[PDB]
């Protein structure tokens, strides 16, 4: 059990109905180097409620 | 322009001095009442105001 602090607030005023999460590509020399097939996922896992 | 978005361009708000141990009318950032203000020993969390 752990409660969440209020952090920050923004008076944007826009309407949001959808969202998407960004990620980082762990590109290295072992990969071919092209954008399509030269990416490594790394280690990561996230949950959505 | 008074559109539906929340207002963000407001004028400055004046402040007075702080007096303690007397019956005064106070207005602490929108909280209005009457009472005697004295120093306290409670410790709030850094985001709590009342």
């Amino acid at each position: 059990f752990s409660a969440l602090e209020p952090l920050v607030d923004l008076p944007i005023g826009i309407n949001i109905t959808r969202f998407q999460t960004l990620l980082a590509l762990h590109r290295s020399y072992l990969t071919p180097g092209d954008s399509s097939s030269g990416w490594t996922a790394g280690a990561a896992a996230y949950y959505v409620g | 322009e008074l559109l539906h978005a929340p207002a963000t361009v407001c004028g400055p708000k004046k402040s007075t001095n702080l007096v303690k141990n007397k019956c005064v009318n106070f207005n602490f950032n929108g909280l209005t009442g009457t009472g005697v203000l004295t120093e306290s020993n409670k410790k709030f969390l850094p985001f709590q105001q009342f």
